[PDB]
Order: structure tokens, then C-alpha cells, then sequence
């Protein structure tokens, strides 16, 4: 929903 | 019947990996369960020695841990994985992977991604143009929700049309307009509506002489  | 997805990656060829939002809880369930567990039993690096084929987890650049398939053992450097439940691709050491648990196989809950692909529209054969048209789908849609409906198969994954959840907007469609891509023509009367239509839009971007028609 990132992932970041 | 228009089905609400969420977009987690977005290739380079044009395709498209989505989630399905019904399902969404159970993925972040399994993903808690999943992580609870190898927090009590924390895999030791390089005790997990992966072959082609083998379904595993993969520590991914958050530091999160998620499910994969390895697609390639080049060395025990580089491990080629496929994140099953988002559908983007990495190179790993196997000091980066571990086992994957019954509990947690593809068996309890069915990979997540699916694979799709824009109908109605080609995708740009240039390098450049084709780049253009990704890296605007992915400002566009990556992490979002979207409705989904499949419009026929191919020799590949379905093909189908993309709605912003929100504004409904249809996002193949703003490529279109947009310049980016070109119309893939269908003949078929259920496609009529939708079809003449990206012509009269690729219209609109052909005369404001956009990305592909800059020059004519």
C-alpha cells in the first residue's frame, strides 16, 4: 500500500 | 460484472499484477500468522538451501517477510523469486530466504496475484514509448484500488478493462487519450461501445499530437  | 482488485505491480511489458479485495483480510491474516510464527522461529541465514521450483519466504526490501517461488538458482547469491501474493520479481542471496510452513501454502490460501493485461490496446513495440506508457500506469494505479472486468483471453492472460475505483474512470482508456498507446481493434458487438469509442479517443490525442503521434 506501499510497501516500500 | 466489475470486480474490485488492488494493483501491486506493473511490468514492464504492460501487464499487470492485482490482488483481490474480498480476499485482502485473509492475505494480511496469513501474513500475520505467517510472521508471528518465524518470529518465534527466526530463520538462521543460509540454512535454507533453494531449488527451481520450491515455494519459500523471501525477505523483501521493507525487512517484511513474504511469500515466493524461486523461478532460478543462478548461484547461491542469486536466487530469482517471484513474490507470490504481489507478483514483482528480485534477485536474493538464499541468506535472504527460508522455508515455507504447511500452514502458510499456496494450499491454505491460493497465490494472491493474478496476471493481467490491458484489452484493447497495443502495447508500444519501441523501447521508449513503451517505457512512457508504464511508467504512467504505474503514477496511475500502483498500490490503488481499481474495478476490474475481464474482456476475453489471449494467448497469454485474460485481457480486461480497468476502472479507478473511485472516479471510474477507465484507465486504459486515459492511455489512449493520452497518446501513450495505440487502439487494439475488436470486432465483436458486445466490444462496439467501447471500441469505436478508443478509436474517436486516440483521435483526440492523434490532433493534440501526443507521446506516439508528437510528429505525425
Amino acid at each position: 500500500r506501499g510497501r516500500h | 460484472s466489475y470486480k474490485p482488485v488492488f494493483v501491486t505491480e506493473i511490468t514492464d511489458d504492460l501487464h499487470f499484477y492485482v490482488q483481490d479485495v474480498e480476499t485482502g483480510t485473509q492475505l494480511e491474516k496469513l501474513m500475520e500468522n505467517m510472521r508471528n510464527d518465524i518470529a518465534s522461529h527466526p530463520p538462521v541465514e543460509g540454512s535454507y538451501a533453494p531449488r527451481r521450483g520450491e515455494f519459500c519466504i523471501a525477505k523483501f526490501v521493507d525487512g517484511e517477510w513474504y511469500r515466493a517461488r524461486v523461478e532460478k538458482v543462478e548461484s547461491p547469491a542469486k536466487i530469482h523469486v517471484f513474490y507470490i501474493d504481489y507478483g514483482n520479481r528480485e534477485v536474493l542471496p538464499s541468506t535472504r530466504l527460508g522455508t515455507l510452513s504447511p500452514a502458510f501454502s499456496t494450499r491454505v490460501l491460493p497465490a494472491q496475484a493474478t496476471e493481467y493485461a490491458f484489452a484493447f490496446i497495443q502495447v508500444p513495440q519501441d523501447d521508449d514509448a513503451r517505457t512512457d506508457a508504464v511508467d504512467s500506469v504505474v503514477r496511475d494505479i500502483q498500490n490503488t484500488q481499481c474495478l476490474l472486468n475481464v474482456e476475453h483471453l489471449s494467448a497469454g492472460c485474460p485481457h480486461v478493462t480497468l476502472q479507478f475505483a473511485d472516479s471510474k474512470g477507465d484507465v486504459g482508456l486515459g492511455l489512449v487519450k493520452e497518446g501513450l498507446v495505440m487502439v487494439e481493434v475488436r470486432k465483436e458487438k458486445q466490444f462496439q461501445k467501447v471500441i469505436t469509442e478508443y478509436l474517436n479517443a486516440q483521435e483526440s490525442a492523434k490532433s493534440a499530437r501526443l507521446n506516439l503521434w508528437r510528429y505525425g
